[PDB]
C-alpha cells in the first residue's frame, strides 16, 4: 500500500448452498480510527449474476473491477452470458500481472446454468482458489473456528442466511473496522435478491 | 582554480590558474576559450563537464560567425551561454561551473564583463572572481570605472601577489589575457 | 532489494604443457553450512582443441559456456567450417565477459589448448574481461595450496618443459590430494581434460567421497 | 607509533619449548620466572597486562614461597582476562613453559576474554590464516631436539616474513634447566 | 515477486534401485495462519515425470501453467507424440532452469524451489533441483526448506553414495521418506499432517498417492 | 493485461544507441553539436535519479491501447486488432506536416478522443542546428 | 508534452543544500446542497476573509476541494472542459456519473501524485447525486458528506439532525449550521458561508455570504 | 498487414525472454551479429538505481579471484624531446600468476602509438583495443596516419559518454607524427583531456617528477633521456622510445 | 521484547463451571518456524489450588511466577490458604511495576471454599480483569467468536471439558504456533485433576 | 564484579580505526534420558571460523560428580558460569552435608542468567542424577529453562533432533541410549559443517559413579 491511501478493512463472506450462492459484507469504511462512511455498498456487480467483494487498495480494486466489467460486456456482446470461471480468470490475470504495482484481493461469487453457483478467492499476490465458502478481511480472522465448526454442504436458503448473519455479527463484534448493517446478495436460478440486516437485529442473536 | 576578471574603461582583463588535475603532477592553457576575435571565455569548476560545455559553446559561436559573416555582440554571447547552461542541467544533477565572459562591443566600442554561475544566473559586473574563499576587498577598495589598462594590470598583480602568499608550491602562476579594440592578447611579463 | 549473486566454491587448475594442456577441476557444492551436492561437471570441451572452465556462480558459468559454444557453432557455419584458434577464442571470451560490464559475471574463467606452433597455451580471464596468457594458473580457495606445491617441485624457467603428459597428470593428482589432506573443501572427485594434437581426453579421478 | 599488531609462535619439543615473536626496546615476550608470555595487539594493553602479571606473580612468589607453574599461570591469565568481560583488552596472549617438577612442556593460547586454547603441537597468535598457521603446520614435526626446534621456528619465521624489509625476530628456547635467547637480525 | 505471501513447506525426494520417490505436504499458509488445506504441490508432467514446487503459490500456479503449455505444445501437430516424442525429465528440467535463470537476470525472479524427478527413456533415474537464483544441482537425495536440514540426514543414511542406489529397494526408500515426513511434521510449525507421494518406476511406470496422513505418532511420554 | 506501464527500463546501453544523431567523422560516437542538449549531458545521467512517475505517464496511453488490443484479440479474434493497427498506421504514415506537431483529426477520431482533453493537448511542448524542414524530411524518409 | 519533469534533479539538489476549511454536502428529497466556509489562510495568517471555495464543473454540477489548491483548481477546470465538450458532442445534459468517471480515471492515472480531495454534488435527468473523491482515485457515495479540517464538527452536526425526507429549507439550514459549527470550533475555518442548492428541473442557486 | 496479423497471434518463449531481439543476439540464437557491432553494447540492470547497485555489488570482497583486476601503476613517467618520446614504467610485481612472459603494463595500440595503463586494467585493455580499431578504420578511410590528438579526443569522448557509470581508467596516449611532432595526452574516466610535456603517475610520482624537473632539457640525447628516465623511476624498469617510425622497447 | 529471546506463542484458556474451574493449554514451544519443544507443560502451579498460564517472555514470566510462589508460601505460613484474588493482585503488581523492563502476561485460575473458583487475566501492561472465562495467546484470535457462541454459565464438568477441547482444537488447527496435545487442570472442591488429550482425539471433532 | 572500564575506549576504537578481536563461539550437543539414568554427549571438533582449530575438544563441563552439562555459545561465558555454579553447589552440599540436587543447580543457573539480562551467551544442557532420580534440563541464555526427555543444541541440532525423533522410546537401556546419542552426534557431524571428529560421552546412572568416556567412536 501507498502512504495516505485508503485501505479496505472489511468483512467478506461468500457461501455456496444447495440453490446457489450468497455473498455478504459489512458497510464500514475507516481512516484508521475515524469512520469515514457508516453505510457503504461493498457488493460490486461485475455481471448480472457475477458479484465480487474487494480488499486492499480501494483505487486499484475499483480500477480492476471496472476493467473486468468492461471485459465481460465485450464477452457478452459475442458469446452471451459468461461463467464465474471466466470472470475469476480475468480477475486473476489482472491481479497477477499487476501485483508489482497494485495491491488487490477479490472474492467472486457467481451463478450459471452449468456450474450452479461458485465461489472463488484471489488473495494478495494473484492466486485463484475455488472453495465451497470463503471469508476475508480484518474481522475474518476472528471467525475462522466458528465458520469451520458450523459449515455444511447443500444447506437451505434460510440456514445459509443464518450462518452468514451469525458469522458476520461475530466478526463485527470483535473487530473495530466492521460496521453496522449487513448486506447480502443471493444469486440463484430465480434471480438476484438483496437482503439488509440492522444492528438491532443481529446484536440480539 | 581561481578565475578573475577586471573591466577597465577600455579593456577586459581575464586571469586564470595554469594547470591542476587530481594528484598528478604535470608540466604543461586549458581554461580559456576564444569564442570570438573580440570575445573570450574563462571557465572554472568540475573537470570533465566544464571543458565539454566550453567546447560546445565555442563551436556554436564559430558556426554563427561563419554563417552570418559577422561578430556577435558580447551581450548576445552571454545570453546564449546562459541559456545553454540552463538547458544542459534541465534533466540531470547540476555540476559546478563558473563562466566569465569578457568582450569588447565594437558597435558601442565598450568593454563588457559577465559572470554566470552553475544555475545560469548571468550578472554584468565591473569586476568578478571565482574559486577564492576575501579577494573582493582589494577589488572593491582600489577600483575605479576610469582605470587604464596599466592600472588594471597593477591591481591584478597585487591580487596575484596576495594569492602567492598563503598557497603552497602547487600555485604555478597566473595566465592573463586582455581583450580590447585591437583584439585578444596574452600578457607574459604580468 | 533482491540479491541475484552467489558463490558455489570450486577449484580449477590450468597447466600449459610443451605439446599439450591440462585443465582440472574439483567438485563440491555446499552453502550455509549445509551439504547440497557433490557431483557436477566443471570442465567443458568446446572443440577445435579448446577446453574451457568457469568457477564461481554456477548459472553464470553455465550461461557463459553456452554462449561461447553457440558463438563457436556460428563461426563454424559462417566460415566454411574453419577451425577456431585459441587466441581468437580468448578474444571472443573477453568480449562476452565485457558485454556485461555494469552487470558483471561473478565467475573466473580459464581456457587451454594448442596454438599454431603446437605448443600448449593457457589463458586466464578476469571477471569483467581482463585476460592474460600464463603457463600455470590456479583459481579458487585451494589455489594458495596448489600453487606452492607445484612451485616447490617443478621449475617454470624437474623442469616443466621436459615433463610428460602422464607426469603432469600425476603431479596434478598429487597436488589435489595434498590440498584435500590440508584443506577441507576439496574432494569427491577430480575431472581432468587433456588437450593434445590428437584431441581431448577425459579422466575422472575419484578422491575421497567425504 | 604503529607497534600495534604482531605474531607469536609457540612450539613444543621433546623436553623443551620454543616461543618466538617478530621485532622491528619493545618486545612482546616477557618472563615471570620460568614461564614466558607473548601478547599480540595494542601496545598499551600489552604493557598493562605485563605490569599486572608482574604484580600478581611477585605477590604469588612472596606468599607461596615458590615460583609459579605454567598451568597455574594459565588459569590466572584466564581469570584476569575474564574480569574485564565488558571492557576487554584488544589482545591475544600465548603462554609457554616447562613444569619444573614433571618436565612436560606446556603451551596454551587465549582469546580476548580468557578462553583457554591448549594445543599439543603448536600455537599461532596475531595472524593464523594468511601465511603462518599453514606453514607452521607443514614444517612441524613432533619430538624434535632443541636445535631442530630452533631451526624449525626460525624457518617458519623467515617464511612468514617473506610472505626482505627491516625484519627481526626474538626466539626463546626453554629447557628444564637453562633458557637460550636469540635474535634473527637478518 | 518482491516477497512471497502464501507459501509451501518442503518437498523431499530420493532414488531407489528401480526409480525415484518424491513427497510433499498439502498446505498453504498465509503468514502464521494455516489458511488453505487443499493445495497440491506435486505435478505429474508427462508419463513418468513429477515436479515438486515449494514457495509462493501464485508463482507455483504460473509454473503449472507453463508446464501444461509445454505438454500441449509438445503433442501439438504430432499424432505420434506418445512413444518417441514423449517428454523426458531432462528437457523439462532444462527448460525450468533456463526460465528461472532468465527471470533472475531480469531482477524479477520466481520465489520457488523446484525438484524434478523421473525415469529417463533408457531407464536411468533423473533427480535434479533448481532455486530462484537459477542455481541447479543433482544428488541421490534432495530436499527443500527445513527438509534440507532434517529430512536430508535421514535419507542419506539409506543412500549415501552412488553405489548405494542398486542396494536400495522401493519399500526401504518409501519407509525412509514416510519417516522423514513424520519427523518434519513433528518439528515444523508450518508443516501439515497431510501429504502426497509419487513413485516413478521403470517397470510399473507411476503411482501417485494422495490424502496420506502421518500415522504411528508417539505422544504417550507427554503424560509424565 | 497491464494497467501500470511495466519493463520501462533499458537492459543495455551503447554510444550509438540513437542512430539519428551519429557523428559522420566517427560513426560509433554521438554528435554533440547536432544534439543541441547543452553539450554536457552524457547518456549515463539518463539512467539514474529519475522521477518515478515520468515513465508511467509517458507510457500510459500506449499501455491502455495495448490492453484494449489484447482484449479484442482474446474476445473477437486477430482480425479486429489487425484492422485497428492497420488503420492507425495508414493514418500516421500519410500525414507529414513539418511546420506543426499537432495531431490530425482522423487520428483523434480513431483514438476516440474527439471531445477529450488532457494535459498533453494543453501543453504540447534559437537552435542553430537541426530544426529545419530538411532534417524532418531525412528522418521521415530514412535518408 | 503534458506536465514537465524538467529541473527535478536541480530541485532535489537545491533541497539537499538548504534552498527552500470546512465543506459539507447534504442530499435532500429533491436535490443536493453544497456549503463551504470562506476563509483562506497561508498558515497562521489569514490571507483572505472572503474566498469562494465553491467551484462549478457544469451549470448544475458543482464541487468543493481540499488538499493542494492548485491541483484541485486545475483538475476541476480540466474536468469541466471535458464535460462541456462531451455535452456538446452528445447534445445532452451532462451526468454526474460521467464527471465522476473522468475524475476517477484522471486521478488514478497519476497514482496519487495529484493531491485533490473533492466533494462533487449535482443534479442530472437521472436524479440527484453526491460523491466524495480521494486523491488516489477512490470514490464513495453518501447522503451527507464532510471535508476539510473542520469536517469532524460538521459531521457531528449532520449526524445530529439528518432525516430521510428533508425539504429544501431544512437542508439549507442544516448545511449552514454544520458550516457554522466548523467555523466556530476550528481555527482553520472562519468568516462567512457559501451555499449552492440544486433541485431537479430548476436552475442552480448560488448564494455567496449566505450567513455573515 | 501480414506482419501485423502475425504480431497478434499466440508463452513458453516469452518466459525464456527470447521474444526480444537483444536477447537473441546476445545468445547467438540466430547469428553472430553480437560480434559484428563496432560500438560494443554494455548490459545494465533493469532497476531504478543501476549505479548504486553496481557500486554495492562491486565493493564486496569475498573471492580474491572474482575481483576486478587493477593495474599496477607504481610509477610511470613520460617526457618528450627533439628525438621523440621516452616512456618509463616499473617492472615490479608472487601471487599465483606464474606466466611465460612478464606482465605488459603498456598497451600497444598500434605500431605508432602507446597507451599507459592505470586504474582498472580491463577497462584500459578493452577501450584501447577499441581505440586502435577506430584509428585503423580512420587511417583506412583517410589514407593518412591519424593524429594523436584525434585519437585522444576519441577516447575522451568515449569515456565521457559513460561518466559516472563505473569506469575507472586513466591513460596517457603518447605518439610522434610528422604533422605535429611528439605529443602526450592524458585522459581519465572523469572526462579530462590534458596535453602535456612531462607526466608522472603512480605512488612515487612526486620523487620521479622532481628528479625529471631537476635535469630536464628539450635539447638532450637519447642515451641521456633514457638514463634520466631510468634514474627517475629508480628514485622512488621497462623503457619505450617513440619516434616517427614507431615505438621500440628498451626494457632493462 | 528483547532480541533473541523466546516468545510464549500458545493457546491458553480458562473456564469457570458450576463446581470450580478448568485451565487448559497446548504443548508447543517454537523458535521462529522450528518447534523447539513439542511436549511442554505450560500449566504452571503457584499454589495447591492456584494455577497460572504464562505468555510473553519465558524468562520474565518464570521469574514472576517464582516470586509469586514465594509470596504465597509466606502468606500460607502466616495466614493460611490465600484466595485467587490475592494471587492475582501479586501477579498484577509484579507485572505492572516492571512493565518497562519485562514483558509478561498471565492467566490465573483458582479455587477456594468461599468464591468457588475464579479466573483473572493480566495482559501486557499490567491491568487485571475478572471474567467468567479467558482466552489468550497468538492462537486465541481465531476462536474469539466461537468462544462467544458456546459458553454458558454453570456448565457441568463434561460440558466444560468438551468446550475447552473444541476451542483449543480449532485454535491449534488455525495457528502455526499452536499444536501438540491439550493439557487441562480441573480445580474443584475434591482436589486437582490432570487431563491430557492427544491429537488423534481432538482432530476428529 | 565484572568491570565496565574501557567500554567507551573500545567503542571509540571500533568506530574510528580498530577492529575488536573476536571471541571463540564454540558443534553438536545432545542429551538422552534412559530408564535408569541420563547420557550427555558432545562433538569434539572446534573450528575458529571457517578453519578447524582442534580435533579433540572437551565441551563437557562438570558441576558435581554426578551433575554434568554441555554448553554452546560463548565458550568463556559457558565455562565461567559453569565453574561459578559448581563452586556454589559444592559449598551448598558442604553446608547441608547432603548430595546436591539438579534442581538446585538449575535454579542457580537460571537466576544468574536472568541477572545479566541475556548479556552472558551460554546455552546449556544440564543432566544429572541425585537421590530424587535422573534429571535433564535445557537452559537459555536469557534465563528460561525447559524440561525434556531428549534434547539437542548447537549448529547441527536439527539433524540430531531428527535422529532422536527417529529412534527414541520410553524404555531404553544404557547401551541403546549411548548408541542413540552417538548416532545423533554423527548425523550432526556428517550433515553439518560445524561438527566433526570424535564424541565425548558422560553417562550418569542411579546409584553408580558417573562414567566419562573420551573418544567413544574409536
Amino acid at each position: 500500500l501507498k502512504k495516505g491511501e485508503v485501505s479496505l478493512g472489511t468483512s467478506i463472506m461468500a457461501v455456496t448452498f444447495k440453490d446457489g450462492v450468497i455473498l455478504g459484507a459489512d458497510s464500514r469504511t475507516t481512516t484508521g480510527a475515524y469512520i469515514a462512511n457508516r453505510v457503504t455498498d461493498k457488493l460490486t456487480r461485475v455481471h448480472d449474476k457475477i458479484w465480487c467483494c474487494r480488499s486492499g487498495s480501494a483505487a486499484d480494486t475499483q480500477a480492476i473491477a471496472d476493467i473486468v466489467q468492461y471485459h465481460l460486456e465485450l464477452y457478452t456482446s459475442q458469446y452471451g452470458t459468461p461463467s464465474t470461471e471466466t470472470a475469476a480468470s480475468v480477475f486473476k490475470e489482472l491481479c497477477y500481472e499487476n501485483k508489482d504495482n497494485l495491491t488487490a484481493g477479490i472474492i467472486v461469487a457467481g451463478y450459471d446454468d452449468k456450474n450452479k453457483g461458485e465461489v472463488y478467492t484471489i488473495p494478495l499476490g494473484g492466486s485463484v482458489h475455488k472453495l465451497p465458502y470463503a471469508i476475508a478481511g480484518s474481522g475474518s480472522t476472528f471467525i475462522y473456528g466458528y465458520c469451520d465448526k458450523n459449515f455444511r454442504e447443500n444447506m437451505s436458503k434460510e440456514e445459509t442466511v443464518d450462518f452468514i448473519k451469525h458469522s458476520l455479527s461475530q466478526a463485527i463484534k470483535w473487530d473495530g473496522s466492521s460496521g453496522g448493517v449487513i448486506r447480502m446478495v443471493v444469486l440463484t436460478a430465480a434471480g438476484v435478491e438483496r437482503l439488509i440486516f440492522y444492528p438491532d437485529e443481529y446484536e440480539q442473536l | 582554480d581561481i578565475i578573475l576578471g577586471i573591466r577597465v574603461q577600455d579593456s577586459v582583463i581575464l586571469a586564470s590558474s595554469k594547470a591542476v588535475t587530481r594528484g598528478i603532477s604535470v608540466l604543461k592553457d586549458d581554461k580559456t576559450r576564444q569564442l570570438s576575435p573580440h570575445t573570450l571565455m574563462s571557465f572554472a569548476g568540475e573537470a570533465g563537464d566544464t571543458v565539454q560545455f566550453a567546447e560546445y559553446i565555442q563551436a556554436n559561436i564559430q558556426l554563427y560567425s561563419i554563417r552570418e559573416d559577422y561578430e556577435l555582440s558580447p551581450q548576445a554571447v552571454s545570453s546564449f551561454v546562459r541559456q545553454e547552461l540552463a538547458k544542459s542541467i534541465r534533466s540531470r544533477r547540476p555540476y559546478q561551473v563558473n563562466v566569465l565572459i569578457g568582450g569588447y562591443d565594437k558597435k558601442k566600442n565598450k568593454p563588457e564583463l559577465y559572470q554566470i554561475d552553475y544555475l545560469g544566473t548571468k550578472v554584468e559586473l565591473p569586476y568578478g572572481a571565482h574559486g577564492y574563499s576575501y579577494t573582493f576587498f582589494l577589488l572593491d577598495h582600489h577600483y575605479r570605472p576610469d582605470m587604464t589598462t596599466e592600472e588594471g594590470l597593477d591591481l591584478l598583480k597585487l591580487c596575484v601577489q596576495e594569492l602567492e602568499k598563503r598557497m603552497p608550491m602547487d600555485f604555478k602562476g597566473v595566465i592573463v589575457k586582455i581583450v580590447d579594440k585591437d583584439g585578444i592578447r596574452q600578457v607574459d611579463d604580468f | 532489494q533482491f540479491n541475484p549473486y552467489g558463490d558455489n566454491g570450486g577449484t580449477i587448475l590450468g597447466i600449459a604443457g610443451e605439446d599439450f594442456a591440462v585443465l582440472a577441476g574439483d567438485t563440491r557444492n555446499i552453502t550455509d553450512y549445509s551439504i547440497n551436492s557433490r557431483y557436477e561437471p566443471k570442465v567443458f570441451d568446446c572443440g577445435d582443441n579448446i577446453v574451457m572452465s568457469a568457477n564461481g556462480f554456477a548459472a553464470d558459468g553455465d550461461a557463459l559456456v553456452k554462449r561461447f559454444k553457440n558463438s563457436v557453432k556460428w563461426y563454424h557455419f559462417d566460415h566454411n567450417d574453419k577451425k577456431l584458434s585459441i587466441n581468437s577464442a580468448a578474444r571472443n571470451i573477453q568480449h562476452l565477459l565485457y558485454g556485461k560490464r555494469f552487470f558483471p559475471y561473478y565467475v573466473h574463467t580459464i581456457i587451454a589448448g594448442l596454438d599454431e606452433d603446437g605448443k600448449g597455451a593457457v589463458y586466464s580471464f578476469d571477471p569483467v574481461g581482463s585476460y592474460e596468457r600464463e603457463q600455470c594458473r590456479a583459481g579458487g580457495a585451494a589455489a594458495s595450496l596448489i600453487m606452492p606445491f607445484l612451485d616447490n617441485q617443478v621449475n617454470f624457467k624437474k623442469p616443466l618443459k621436459y615433463l610428460s603428459v602422464e607426469e603432469v597428470i600425476k603431479l596434478v593428482r598429487d597436488s589435489f590430494t595434498s590440498a584435500t589432506e590440508r584443506h577441507i573443501q576439496v574432494g569427491d572427485g577430480l575431472e581432468i581434460l587433456i588437450v593434445t594434437k590428437d584431441g581431448v581426453r577425459k579422466e575422472f579421478y575419484e578422491l575421497k567421497r567425504d | 607509533s604503529s607497534i600495534n599488531g604482531g605474531i607469536v609462535v609457540a612450539m613444543t619439543g621433546k623436553d623443551c619449548v620454543a616461543i618466538a615473536c617478530d621485532l622491528r626496546k619493545f618486545e612482546k615476550i616477557f618472563h615471570y620466572g620460568h614461564v614466558f608470555l607473548g601478547i599480540t595487539g595494542l601496545a598499551t594493553d600489552v604493557t598493562t597486562l605485563n605490569e599486572m602479571f608482574r604484580y600478581k606473580t611477585n605477590l604469588y612468589k612472596l606468599k607461596e614461597e615458590r615460583a609459579i607453574e605454567p598451568e597455574t599461570f594459565t588459569q590466572l591469565v584466564s581469570s584476569s582476562l575474564y574480569e574485564r568481560r565488558f571492557g576487554p583488552y584488544f589482545v591475544g596472549p600465548v603462554v609457554a613453559g616447562i613444569n619444573s617438577k614433571s618436565g612436560k612442556p606446556f603451551i596454551a593460547g587465549f582469546d580476548l576474554i580468557g578462553c583457554i586454547d591448549e594445543a599439543k603441537d603448536f600455537i599461532v597468535s596475531g595472524t593464523a590464516s594468511d601465511q603462518l598457521f599453514g606453514m607452521c603446520e607443514s614444517l612441524y614435526e613432533p619430538n624434535l631436539e632443541p636445535e631442530d626446534l630452533f631451526e624449525t621456528i626460525s624457518q617458519a619465521l623467515l617464511n612468514a616474513a617473506d610472505r626482505l624489509s627491516g625484519w627481526g625476530a626474538v626466539v626463546y628456547i626453554i629447557k628444564k634447566d637453562e633458557v637460550v635467547k636469540r635474535y634473527l637480525k637478518m | 515477486t518482491q516477497q512471497p505471501i502464501v507459501t509451501g513447506t518442503s518437498v523431499i525426494s530420493m532414488k531407489y534401485d528401480n526409480g525415484v520417490i518424491i513427497a510433499a505436504d498439502n498446505l498453504g499458509s498465509y503468514g502464521s495462519l494455516l489458511r488453505f488445506n487443499g493445495v497440491e504441490r506435486l505435478i505429474p508432467v508427462g508419463d513418468n515425470t513429477v515436479v515438486g514446487i515449494s514457495g509462493d503459490i501464485s508463482d507455483m500456479q504460473h509454473i503449472e501453467r507453463l508446464l501444461k503449455d509445454l505438454v500441449t505444445e509438445n503433442a501439438y501437430d504430432n499424432p505420434l507424440a506418445d512413444a518417441e516424442e514423449a517428454l523426458e525429465p531432462s528437457y523439462i528440467f532444462e527448460y525450468l532452469a533456463t526460465v528461472m535463470y532468465q527471470r533472475r537476470s531480469k531482477m524479477n525472479p520466481l520465489w520457488n524451489a523446484i525438484i524434478v524427478a523421473g525415469v529417463q527413456s533408457n531407464g536411468d533415474q533423473f533427480l535434479r533441483y533448481v532455486n530462484l537464483l537459477g542455481v541447479t544441482y543433482s544428488s541421490p537425495t534432495l530436499a527443500t526448506g527445513f527438509g534440507a536440514h532434517m529430512a536430508n540426514p535421514l535419507l542419506r543414511k539409506v543412500v549415501d553414495r552412488e553405489s548405494d542406489i542398486p542396494k536400495t529397494t522401493v519399500q526401504v526408500a518409501e519407509e525412509a521418506i514416510v519417516n522423514a515426513m513424520r519427523v518434519l511434521y513433528y518439528r515444523d510449525a508450518r508443516s501439515s499432517r497431510n501429504f502426497s507421494l509419487a513413485i516413478i518406476d521403470k517397470n510399473t511406470g507411476l503411482t501417485f498417492k494422495k490424502n496420506l496422513q502421518v500415522e504411528n505418532m508417539k505422544w504417550d511420554f507427554a503424560k509424565d | 493485461m497491464n494497467i501500470v506501464p511495466q519493463d520501462t527500463f533499458k537492459s543495455q546501453v551503447s554510444t550509438d544507441q540513437d542512430k539519428s544523431v551519429l557523428s559522420s567523422a566517427v560513426p560509433s560516437l554521438p554528435d554533440t553539436l547536432r544534439q543541441q542538449e547543452g553539450g554536457a549531458v552524457p547518456l549515463s545521467t539518463q539512467l539514474n535519479d529519475r522521477h518515478p512517475l515520468e515513465s508511467t505517464l509517458k507510457n500510459w496511453e500506449t499501455t491502455q491501447r495495448q490492453r484494449q488490443m489484447e482484449q479484442y484479440r482474446q474476445i473477437f479474434g486477430i482480425a479486429e486488432p489487425m484492422k485497428r493497427t492497420m488503420e492507425m498506421e495508414i493514418v500516421n504514415r500519410t500525414d507529414f506536416n513539418p511546420l506543426s506537431t499537432n495531431g490530425s483529426i482522423h487520428r483523434d477520431i480513431l483514438l476516440n478522443k474527439e471531445c477529450s482533453i488532457d494535459w498533453e493537448d494543453v501543453y504540447p511542448g534559437s537552435t542553430m542546428v537541426g530544426d529545419d524542414v530538411h532534417s524532418k524530411i531525412e528522418k521521415q524518409l530514412g535518408i | 508534452a503534458g506536465l514537465s519533469f524538467d529541473n527535478y534533479q536541480r530541485n532535489n539538489f537545491l533541497a539537499e543544500n538548504s534552498h527552500t476549511t470546512t465543506i459539507v454536502g447534504v442530499k435532500f428529497n429533491n436535490g443536493v446542497v453544497i456549503a463551504a466556509d470562506t476563509r483562506s489562510t497561508q498558515g497562521p495568517i489569514v490571507a483572505d476573509k472572503n474566498c469562494a471555495k465553491l467551484h462549478r464543473i457544469s451549470p448544475k454540477i458543482w464541487c468543493a476541494g481540499a488538499g493542494t489548491a492548485a491541483d484541485t483548481e486545475a483538475v476541476t477546470q480540466l474536468i469541466g472542459s471535458n464535460i462541456e465538450l462531451h455535452s456538446l458532442y452528445t447534445s445532452r445534459e451532462p451526468r454526474v456519473v460521467s464527471a465522476l468517471q473522468m475524475l476517477k480515471q484522471h486521478l488514478f492515472k497519476y497514482q496519487g501524485h495529484i493531491g485533490a480531495y473533492l466533494i462533487v454534488a449535482g443534479v442530472d435527468p437521472t436524479g440527484s447525486h453526491l460523491f466524495s473523491i480521494h486523491a488516489h482515485g477512490s470514490t464513495d457515495v453518501g447522503y451527507y458528506l464532510s471535508l476539510g479540517s473542520g469536517s469532524l464538527a460538521a459531521m457531528a452536526v449532520l449526524e445530529s439532525h439528518w432525516k430521510q425526507d428533508l425539504t429544501k429549507e431544512e437542508a439549507i439550514k442544516l448545511a449552514s449550521d454544520a458550516i457554522q459549527a466548523g467555523i466556530w470550533n476550528d481555527l482553520g475555518s472562519g468568516s462567512n458561508v457559501d451555499v449552492c442548492v440544486m433541485e431537479i428541473g430548476k436552475d442552480a442557486e448560488y448564494l455567496r455570504n449566505y450567513t455573515p | 498487414m501480414q506482419a501485423i496479423a502475425d504480431s497478434f497471434s499466440v508463452r513458453l518463449v516469452k518466459e525464456l525472454q527470447y521474444d526480444n531481439e537483444q536477447n537473441l543476439e546476445s545468445d547467438f540464437v540466430t547469428g553472430a551479429s553480437q560480434f559484428q557491432r563496432l560500438a560494443p553494447s554494455l548490459t545494465v540492470p533493469p532497476i531504478a538505481s543501476p549505479q548504486q547497485f553496481l557500486r554495492a555489488h562491486t565493493d564486496d570482497s569475498r573471492n580474491p579471484d572474482c575481483k576486478i583486476k587493477i593495474a599496477h601503476g607504481t610509477t610511470t613517467l613520460a617526457f618528450r624531446f627533439q628525438g621523440g618520446i621516452i616512456v618509463a614504467v616499473d617492472s615490479r610485481a608472487a601471487g599465483n600468476w606464474v606466466a611465460s612472459q612478464t606482465v605488459k603494463k603498456v598497451i600497444e595500440i598500434n605500431p605508432f602509438l602507446l597507451g599507459t595503463m592505470a586504474g582498472g586494467a580491463a577497462d584500459c585493455q578493452f577501450w584501447e583495443t577499441w581505440l586502435g580499431s577506430q584509428c585503423r578504420l580512420h587511417e583506412l578511410r583517410e589514407k593518412e596516419r591519424i593524429s594523436v590528438a584525434a585519437a585522444s579526443k576519441i577516447l575522451s569522448n568515449l569515456v565521457y559518454q559513460y561518466k559516472g557509470a563505473g569506469l575507472s581508467m586513466g591513460t596517457m596516449i603518447c605518439g610522434y607524427t610528422r604533422k605535429e611532432g611528439p605529443t602526450i595526452y592524458y585522459v581519465d574516466s572523469d572526462g579530462t583531456r590534458l596535453k602535456g610535456d612531462i607526466f608522472c603517475v603512480g605512488s612515487g610520482q612526486t620523487f620521479a617528477y622532481g628528479v625529471l624537473d631537476s635535469n630536464y632539457k628539450w635539447d638532450l640525447s637519447v642515451e641521456d633521456a633514457l638514463y634520466l628516465g631510468k634514474r627517475s623511476i629508480l628514485a622512488a624498469v621497462n623503457l619505450y622510445h617513440v619516434t616517427e617510425d614507431g615505438w621500440i622497447y628498451h626494457g632493462n
